[PDB]
């Protein structure tokens, strides 16, 4: 069901098996690199990403030492890293904002299975876009992912309210409540959670 | 304004639309501090790396990846280089990793030789003048140079230039400026450099060099006392 859907939840404890399969997974984790909903490295490694896809793509934002740790999780979860997107951060005048000042954020791209019918090669691996609020990824990533795999189901982990998109299901603990419209998902959610609460 | 959509539309890479107190006294000090350029033709496949002395403060490693062409070195060959044997206990590495599997295999190399990655430097290639790997999901328009540190202890991490002509494997000279502004020390080695990359302040070692002037004792005399611990950003 095409309009935006979301679940306020602790991604550590949600039974993500109820959500089905997804052509694209995107994650923007609170890496321990703590403030404020940080997951430890083990918590990250233990996230049940492997159930979410059979064939498709993972998009994983990484920074600092998570450039290495995210490569670890992605491999442990069953993906090969086949690309890496770079977002060059600019102001409104198209100017660029430890040893070097950082002018970019990185997003790993992983493949699982044998993804077919995707339009590989439409976009290029560099994003130039104006920075908005702190954190907050550029909306260009969604257009890139839509052109790549149009119409398919997508899931985003650790999104915030502004992240919710058509064709996407968004998980995070700062979303407002639960909003599900896809019938297969509403069914499995009511069975798994008859009282609507999501405990450990 | 969506530059990813623009690129889908027009073929102008999004980086084409990026625009633009002195930092020049630093440069003058680097230049006066610089050792004479030194350089040695050597087939690194067959060459005992240990003959390269003394231990280096900076290593710039630029192996000719097959992807640059579209003898080549694989990540299999690069990993077997004994870089740890010639690196000083506190030293830095800059590894050109390309844009494919090198982004992962280069991190393995760095760990194999005892470094941790402290910076990921991206050479972003514009295509203002001319608007595919099977595993690739996107068009690859950039190359990564990984920075590693080992031991105890003003520039951005982007280089933007126009994509070179096909069969041009040269990397932007801008990387040398970034490295030299760090002031990491004066024993600098460039593995797989060419005649065209030879540069003051650097020892260049590669298979295609046409002339050599490297002498181990002559090279070491540049760093005898009292010059032993200089950063290269300091008056003689
Ligand atoms: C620059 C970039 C492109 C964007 C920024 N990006 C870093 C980044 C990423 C996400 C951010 C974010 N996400 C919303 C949030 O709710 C915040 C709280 C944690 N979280 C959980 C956590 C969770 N369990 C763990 C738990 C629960 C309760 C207590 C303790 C631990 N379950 C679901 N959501 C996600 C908000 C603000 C800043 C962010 C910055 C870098 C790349």
């Amino acid at each position: 069901l095409f309009p935006p859907q979301w679940i306020c939840c602790d991604i550590r404890y949600l039974d993500v098996s109820i959500l089905g399969k997804f052509a694209v997974v995107m994650a923007d984790p609170p890496w321990d690199i703590l403030p404020y909903g940080t997951l430890t490295d083990d918590e990250m490694r233990r996230l049940n990403i492997p159930v979410l896809q059979d064939d498709g793509f993972l998009f994983l934002w990484v920074t600092g030492r998570a450039m290495e740790l995210g490569r670890e999780c992605l491999n442990l979860w069953g993906y090969e890293r086949v690309d890496e997107i770079i977002w060059v951060k600019t102001n409104q005048l198209q100017r660029i904002i430890h040893w070097l000042n950082h002018g970019k954020e990185h997003c790993l791209v992983g493949v699982k299975g044998n993804p077919q019918g995707f339009n590989q090669g439409l976009d290029c691996d560099v994003i130039v876009a104006e920075v908005r609020s702190t954190s907050h990824k550029p909306d260009e990533i969604y257009g890139m992912i839509e052109r790549l795999s149009p119409g398919t189901r997508k899931i985003e982990l650790f999104g915030r309210p502004h992240n919710v998109q058509p064709n996407w299901i968004t998980l995070g603990n700062q979303l407002d409540g639960i909003h599900l419209l896809d019938p297969d998902v509403v069914a499995r959610f009511k069975q798994r959670y008859p009282d609507g609460i999501i405990s450990k | 304004n969506d530059y990813c959509q623009h690129f889908v539309d027009t073929g102008h890479r999004p980086q084409n639309f990026i625009r633009d107190e002195l930092i020049r006294l630093k440069d003058e000090l680097i230049a006066k501090s610089n050792t004479p350029p030194m350089y040695l033709q050597a087939d690194i496949e067959a060459f005992d790396i240990r003959e390269l002395t003394p231990k280096f403060d900076v290593i710039l490693l630029e192996p000719p990846l097959e992807e640059y062409y579209r003898k080549c070195w694989t990540w299999d060959d690069i990993m077997k280089l004994e870089i740890d044997e010639i690196a000083a206990p506190r030293s830095f590495i800059f590894l050109w990793c390309g844009s494919g599997e090198g982004l992962d295999l280069g991190r393995v190399c760095l760990r194999k030789w005892g470094y941790r990655r402290c910076e990921d430097i991206c050479w972003i290639k514009t295509n203002k003048n001319n608007p595919l790997d099977p595993k690739a999901v996107f068009q690859r328009t950039k190359e990564h140079c990984l920075m590693g540190i080992k031991g105890t202890v003003v520039d951005i991490d982007l280089i933007i230039t126009e994509e070179p002509e096909i069969g041009n494997i040269e990397k932007p000279v801008e990387i040398f400026h970034i490295i030299e502004h760090f002031c990491l020390g004066r024993r600098r080695l460039h593995l797989f450099g060419r005649d065209s990359t030879i540069r003051p302040g650097w020892l260049t070692v590669g298979p295609t060099l046409t002339n050599s002037n490297y002498n181990a004792e002559t090279y070491a005399s540049y760093f005898s006392a009292p010059n032993s611990y200089l950063t290269g950003c300091t008056e003689e």
